[PDB]
RNA sequence: CUUGAGUCUCGUAGAGGGGGGUAGAAUUCCAGGUGUAGCGGUGAAAUGCGUAGAGAUCUGGAGGAAUACCGGUGGCGAAGGCGGCCCCCUGGACGAAGACUGACGCUCAGGUGCGAAAGCGUGGGGAGCAAACAGGAUUAGAUACCCUGGUAGUCCACGCCGUAAACGAUGUCGACUUGGAGGUUGUGCCGGCGUGGCUUCCGGAGCUAACGCGUUAAGUCGACCGCCUGGGGAGUACGGCCGCAAGGUUAAAACUCAAAUGAAUUGACGGGGGCCCGCACAAGCGGUGGAGCAUGUGGUUUAAUUCGAUGCAACGCGA
RNA sequence: GCGGGGUGGAGCAGCCUGGUAGCUCGUCGGGCUCAUAACCCGAAGGUCGUCGGUUCAAAUCCGGCCCCCGCAACCA
RNA sequence: GCCCGGAUAGCUCAGGGUAGAGCAGGGGAUUGAAAAUCCCCGUGUCCUUGGUUCGAUUCCGAGUCCGGGCACCA
RNA sequence: AAAAUGUUCUAA
RNA sequence: UGAGCCUUGAUGUGUAGGAUAGGUGGGAGGCUUUGAAGUGUGGACGCCAGUCUGCAUGGAGCCGACCUUGAAAUACCACC
């Protein structure tokens, strides 16, 4: 409906999927899309490359809103972490603030046991 | 192999056109090592082509065969037990010879009377895209181009 | 990592800052470190492993 | 008597200990806003969450636990151990000058105390994690590894337990015996010259079965204590003491074997690491396995179906 | 006295609803392996406890007998 | 008996102007087998009939069967 | 990803 | 914030075609400088084929029936 022109794209991007959401500034999601949804499943849902189409079907999911001012906030380890924003600067946004919001536990919650693989 | 010291062997061109390419198709069509039967049938099916084309007797045979090259292939590559195809960028001599490849085993799985009229008839209807051949060119661009993420 | 593009600044370079920024800040290498707990004697061994290898 | 031991004076560093308070990040939950079809997980999946609106994002709130960076083969402590910041109480260590007591020392069976984690009792607390447990996978099976959950427990107060690869596998105290490179703490004189404490690596003599240790000794000695006497049986049984219990501690014998063992050497092997090669893969072409026949073999049969070869490297082999 | 059952070598379906005998393991033959197990590809294997009857046709439906599971066996 | 629903493929379900969306099955591909995923293929009077307009499942009429609610249930 | 085993004595 | 009612403004591109045309209609001329074919800007819908536009500039045109549709152009105009 209104058009906002400053939004900003969260890309929670972990070692099995990755979720890239525009959102406004006030932080009401506008539109989203997935990796996982983007038509990969498997050891493909967490390809560089599934990151790339899941930013890129989601930029045109925000069209009907402002497309002038989406900025970066990528957060998590993942390997669809900066082709994201690569599908986000052809889809034609630019980017005006990129930042890292990895939440970091400053000791915190003890983590699972380690994998005996 | 490991030494990697291979080079290129020199083929002789068709003598009725001079063309290392069709000397080439000639040459992949033979079985049990028979040049003079392999290069009548190609010659024989190439006339076929040129009368009911019109283009020519080579660029026609080059027609056909631009719509059945691949532009891409897929190697396997094993990562955890699953396999993992990689899709890769075929090399203009490698595409060449798969095409060349495709067309004559299509040529081989029809059901007319000669191999001559099966070839002239794979090579007519590759010109069009609509024969088994580029039907396998289809299938393997479809299915390297599926797992695309592969492609690092 | 919070870096604002600068004014007409390429975006490619601005994310080559960006990926220089979390790099320095160690963001990647804290996430692996604590995706799994380290049992405080592994933590020791490893941290003493290292020392006797760096010298 | 002062040189061992200790006291006093000033100063220094330190996650040394006990108590109280507080801060930020994060994980969980609760509510509310936006939003829509997947999240999550794996080697791949599924169980599990989700159209009752999840995941994601933002706002407010609750609670528990641990303190990223600093952070360092750094520091402190007898050992176990100790890590946000602040305050209160408190132990020890070290240094520089002196003054003081004047052998007041060292070790120590029995004794006493401290003593990781797990565990136990009572009362709280419970975010995350996670024995037991359930489910999904994997597998021939999988009472496991992996995944989804999850209760004791982990946290606090008090009281038990008193064991660990509680290890430097090296008891404490004192003296003596070439060096090198550091780290961390004081200190004098004048950026250097000295001087103490603790600590890391290398290494000389010497020692050791060897590996190695080597001024922080496993070198040369002295004092005292604990401990060993082949491998199993067995740190077990019985008895004693201790414990709420789990169990702890002290601790045999019959029987049985001719070994068990430590270090190092040469090979071999590794689902250890590298650097290479081979129709070994990959890229291709043609076959075998199906049919009929030939031939050899096994088996069966026969009076005999001669004997031998019989993984690769026997089977159109001796022939 | 009442109810259920008997089907390849084993354990279970097919019986209600007469014409259509299946699943897993096991066995045999060939594969993989240095061999065995696992695994892979093929095959054989029960005329249905027995007898009688109906029906064109009975594992099936109905009766007798045999064997085996239960259930009941109470008031004195 | 009335009211509310329908009858679409080997199977589950949409949609006056097109017969389709998916799941099974077969095949290609990778692959030791099983995989997920990739690609190709079909599976119809849209229950029968009558009116409708340039045709009809689509608006309606008469029925058959398949599910709920209610009523008589002596 | 899964990947179990190798009768007794002798070692030429 | 639905539900229902009354009115306005357009919606409903089988198949032809100039035409995002369902039926019906008094009946085939009004509109126009009471600033008009050509417009820049802005908005609605769209299976994006084609319609409406607030105003500007611009200047005064636009033109129905006639031909391929099963139907006829919103030139004036009425009921679903
Ligand atoms: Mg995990
Ligand atoms: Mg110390
Ligand atoms: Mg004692
Ligand atoms: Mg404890
Ligand atoms: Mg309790
Ligand atoms: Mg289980
Ligand atoms: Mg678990
Ligand atoms: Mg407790
Ligand atoms: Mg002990
Ligand atoms: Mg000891
Ligand atoms: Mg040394
Ligand atoms: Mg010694
Ligand atoms: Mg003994
Ligand atoms: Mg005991
Ligand atoms: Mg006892
Ligand atoms: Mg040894
Ligand atoms: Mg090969
Ligand atoms: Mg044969
Ligand atoms: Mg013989
Ligand atoms: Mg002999
Ligand atoms: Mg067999
Ligand atoms: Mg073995
Ligand atoms: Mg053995």
């Amino acid at each position: 409906r209104k058009q906002v022109s400053d939004g900003v794209a969260h890309i929670h991007a972990s070692f099995n999927n990755t979720i890239v959401t525009i959102t406004d500034r006030q932080g009401n999601a506008l539109g989203w899309a997935t990796a996982g949804g983007s038509g990969f499943r498997g050891s493909r849902k967490s390809t560089p490359f599934a990151a790339q189409v899941a930013a890129e079907r989601c930029a045109d999911a925000v069209k009907e809103y402002g497309i002038k001012n989406l900025e970066v906030m990528v957060k998590g380890p993942g390997p669809g972490r900066e082709s994201t924003i690569r599908a986000l600067n052809a889809a034609g946004f630019r980017i005006t603030n990129i930042t890292d919001v990895t939440p970091i536990p400053h000791x915190g919650c003890r983590p699972p046991k380690k994998r005996r693989v | 192999p490991r030494r990697r010291v291979i080079g290129q062997r020199k083929i002789l061109p068709d003598p009725k056109f001079g063309s290392e390419l069709l000397a080439k198709f000639v040459n992949i069509l033979m079985v049990d090592g028979k040049k003079s039967t392999a290069e009548s049938i190609v010659y024989s099916a190439l006339e076929t082509l040129a009368q009911r084309s019109g283009k020519s007797e080579l660029e026609a045979f080059e027609v056909a065969l631009e719509n059945v090259r691949p532009t891409v292939e897929v190697k396997s590559r094993r990562v955890g037990g699953s396999t993992y195809q990689v899709p890769v960028e075929v090399r203009p001599v490698r595409r060449n010879a798969l095409a060349m490849r495709w067309i004559v085993e299509a040529a081989r799985k029809r059901g007319d009377k000669s191999m001559a009229l099966r070839l002239a008839n794979e090579l007519s209807d590759a010109a069009e895209n609509k024969g088994t051949a580029v039907k396998k060119r289809e299938d393997v661009h479809r299915m390297a181009e599926a797992n695309k993420a592969f492609a690092h | 990592p919070v870096i604002k593009v600068r004014e007409n600044e390429p975006f490619d370079v601005a994310l080559r800052r960006f990926k220089r920024s979390c790099e320095k800040a160690g963001v990647l290498a804290e996430v692996r470190r604590r995706e799994f707990y380290e049992k405080p004697t592994t933590e020791r061994k490893r941290a003493k492993a290292s020392a006797v290898k760096r010298h």
